[PDB]
RNA sequence: AAACUGCGAAUGGCUCAUUAAAUCAGUUAUAGUUUAUUUGAUAGUACCUUACUACAUGGAUAACCGUGGUAAUUCUAGAGCU
RNA sequence: UCAUAAUAACUUCUCGAAUCGCAUGGCCUUGCGCUGGCGAUGGUUCAUUCAAAUUUCUGCCCUAUCAACUUUCGACGGCUGGGUCUUGGCCAGCCAUGGUGACAACGGGUAACGGAGGGUUAGGGCUCGACCCCGGAGAAGGAGCCUGAGAAACGGCUACUACA
């Protein structure tokens, strides 16, 4: 009875096999998404608290939440379904699904962090892996280092040294290049299509006119 | 051969679109096997007074029982028109120019078909 | 399952394109525009089968898109551009242009311009109708829209459309005494006066055209194409749009 | 490069099993209809919803990092971004 | 009862560009102020193009040891509606008893895909046409369906039968 625990604060994965079912037997009737505590698993997980996130039976078949049966089902997949990578637009396929409600006949058992114990276990808690900065639109910026509408976003931009191809030159950065964000050249489109359109505005009136001109003429000699 | 080897040239146009003259050349060659893609080059080259590499010939085919060959002849007023317009085919006989080296056709797509069993960044 | 085709047989080709039978399986296929496809030429067969410059598909599909060749003054990239009934061709490279107008023998020819009949086109009045603001528009052979026309253009008249500008220099009125030529059925290519006009109802009138050497025809207003009301507005192929027989087309080439 | 997005994959090629007013052929109609693409034109509107903004709105998801399952598939899950 | 215009309203209110590249130029209230082209993609309506889909008239080999066939449960028609991109017994309700046939209907056979055409003939004909082109249908045998402008698609999916 393998463990996936998660850990989404730090980003930490471990896997932990458990030989002995007793201390997995709170676990037996559960449903994906609650939130068990884990003081059988213990003592080291005392004040801890692990919510279900699915698991893999001893066949390799995932759980898909939502399937009300303690076994495995046949189901007719789409491109949005939570178990299927659709090769082809619009293509369905059935697959065997096992079902949300966790028990025996499981292999391993996906598992997250919801409140921090009192403990330091070695591979969950003791590493805090940094998040993979970072955000590329020019507001989530702005609201990320809580700027203002006339600040300068060009500038707080996150950075990333590389080394190059072992030639001993200088190391540069990387940037996440900011869409979404003002520039003159944007400025200059809004103008030439409000530009395009005026154009399109008295040429039409002026044929307009110009037709009047015609039908005016034509009927005073007629 | 002792004897000289006659140049001729029929349907002769200057094309600007491909930066080129294009014309339909004939050899009078009596008493000689026939003449190569290389010794007729400098000669066109010379009478045209561009360079070797300002010429390009196409095919010889020599005419029953001897003594004559037409083809398709083609000069460039520039060497650098000559590199983007000629076919890469004609560059490599020529010799100017690198073969592209790639594996066999059935090879490639064997190891086409391969690539579509793998996703992501595990393809490379 | 079912779709429109996108390939041709070279045996099933036009046969006013003048094609290899041997040269290959396919022929070009015109993709969409200034159609019918029968009858109308693709821009590869003008500037390969008729020019040779352009010898085989690359160096054709090179020139199409270095942006060298215009169609009534656009730039067309469109290595199988449906060129048409009186289309201007124009080759700045080389400074010329090609107007393209039927022959005798039913097959469009390469017939040359020199500089001021590419600065407009002849147009047959297809459809009148009131535009989507109760604005009176008008449709041509070459699918141009025109949305302020003359009040007099009713039907099938011949409009002189300027080439830069899309405008109306002149309309010729569709009766009997104009110059027409003869656009389709079997006496593609022939320039002649028309002379009576029955009305039959039911969408089969007939239209009978008089020749310089005094020959009557018959044909439909749909192969009635307006060239001028007193003298033709553009310049004639060789042969001024006279058919000769079997025998005097001989001779000529025994004279000459 | 990978991956997301768009397009194509309804073309072509093969065969003649079914099929006897059926297919098909010549000739008609769509005033009884649809139409990606191409081509030419073509749209000014104080209409009213968000915390508000037009010098510019919001939330997700790949690729990627790391943890797996099954003997096995162009199977996929859990977790952190963007 | 067309094109088109106008009025009274309606909508799980469509479209009316929060997209990308090059050139970067002009003006005066000098403000990081106002303006400026070429293109790319995309967008409503109309026309057009490739078409598709139905549709009118006429024309198919042998057989009576096939003479009556269709109509309960659509067969011929009328009406109202639904469904379809649209017409239509296409379908649902109500009414009437019609429709085809000795000028061969209906049924059966085809070792029958249709045609342009091949062979051979003085004329009149006989015979073949799976097959380089046009149209139709199918993807082991039926049915159903998603995406999509376009498929009842099969080098798409789902189910059953056979095979594997
Ligand atoms: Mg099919
Ligand atoms: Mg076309
Ligand atoms: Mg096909
Ligand atoms: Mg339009
Ligand atoms: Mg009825
Ligand atoms: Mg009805
Ligand atoms: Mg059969
Ligand atoms: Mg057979
Ligand atoms: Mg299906």
């Amino acid at each position: 009875m393998k463990l996936n625990i998660s850990y989404p604060a730090n980003g930490s994965q471990k896997l932990i096999e458990v030989e002995d079912e007793r201390k997995l037997r709170h676990f037996i009737e559960k449903r994906m998404g609650a939130e068990v505590p884990a003081d059988p698993l213990g003592d080291e997980w005392k004040g801890y608290i692990l919510r279900i996130t699915g698991g893999n039976d001893k066949q390799g078949f995932p759980m898909k939440q939502g399937v009300i049966a303690p076994n495995r089902v046949r189901l007719l997949l789409s491109d949005g379904h939570s178990c299927y990578r659709a090769r082809r637009t619009g293509e369905r396929k059935r697959k065997s699904v096992r079902g949300c409600i966790v028990g025996s006949d499981l292999s391993v058992l996906a598992l997250a962090i919801v409140k921090q114990g009192e403990q330091d276990i070695p591979g969950l808690t003791d590493v805090v892996h940094p998040k993979r900065l970072g955000p590329k639109r020019a507001t989530k910026i702005r609201r990320f280092f809580g700027l203002s509408k006339d600040d300068d976003v060009r500038k707080y931009v996150i950075r990333r040294e590389v080394q190059p191809k072992g030639e001993g030159k200088k190391p540069y950065t990387k940037a996440p290049k900011i869409q979404r964000l003002v520039t003159p050249q944007r400025l200059q489109h809004k103008r030439h299509r409000l530009a395009l359109k005026r154009r399109q505005a008295e040429k039409v009136k002026e044929e307009a006119s110009e037709y009047a001109q015609i039908l005016a003429k034509r009927i005073a000699e007629a | 051969s002792d004897s000289p080897v006659t140049l001729r040239t029929r349907k002769f146009i200057r094309n600007p679109l491909l930066g080129r003259k294009q014309m339909v050349v004939d050899i009078l060659h009596p008493n000689r096997p026939n003449i190569s893609k290389d010794e007729l080059r400098e000669k066109l080259a010379t009478l045209y007074k561009a360079t070797k590499d300002q010429v390009n010939v196409f095919g010889l085919r020599t005419q029953f029982g001897g003594g004559k060959t037409t083809g398709f002849a083609l000069v460039y007023d520039s060497p650098e028109a000559m590199k983007k317009f000629e076919p890469h085919y004609r560059l490599v006989r020529v010799g100017l120019a690198s073969k592209i080296e790639k594996a066999s056709r059935q090879q490639r797509k064997q190891r086409k078909n391969r690539q579509k069993t793998l996703r992501g960044t595990a393809k490379v | 399952g079912r779709g429109p085709k996108k390939h041709q047989k070279r045996l099933s080709a036009p046969s006013h394109w003048l094609l290899d039978k041997l040269s290959g399986v396919y022929a070009p296929r015109p993709s969409a525009g200034p159609h019918k496809l029968r009858e109308c030429m693709p821009l590869i067969v003008f500037v390969r089968n008729r020019l040779k410059y352009a010898l085989n598909y690359r160096e054709t599909k090179a020139i199409m898109m270095q942006r060298l060749i215009k169609v009534d003054g656009k730039v067309r990239t469109d290595i199988t551009y449906p060129a048409g009934f009186m289309d201007v061709i124009t080759i700045e490279k080389t400074g010329e242009n090609f107007r393209l107008i039927y022959d005798t023998k039913g097959r469009f020819t390469v017939h040359r311009i020199q500089d001021e009949e590419a600065k407009y086109k002849l147009g047959k009045v297809k459809r009148v109708q009131l535009g989507k603001g109760g604005i009176p528009f008008l449709v041509t052979h070459d699918a141009r829209t025109i949305r302020y026309p003359d009040p007099l253009i009713k039907v099938n008249d011949t409009v002189k459309i300027n080439l830069e500008t899309g405008k109306i220099e002149d309309f010729v009125k569709f009766d009997t005494g104009a110059i027409a030529m003869v656009t389709g059925g079997r006496n593609m290519g022939r320039v002649g006066v028309i002379t009576h006009r029955e009305r039959h109802d039911g969408g089969f009138n007939i239209i009978h055209v008089k020749d310089a050497l005094d020959n009557t025809f018959a044909t439909r207003e749909s192969n009635v194409f307006v060239i001028g009301s007193e003298k033709p507005w553009i310049s004639l192929p060789k042969g001024k749009g006279v058919k000769l027989s079997i025998a005097e087309e001989r001779d000529r080439r025994r004279a000459n």
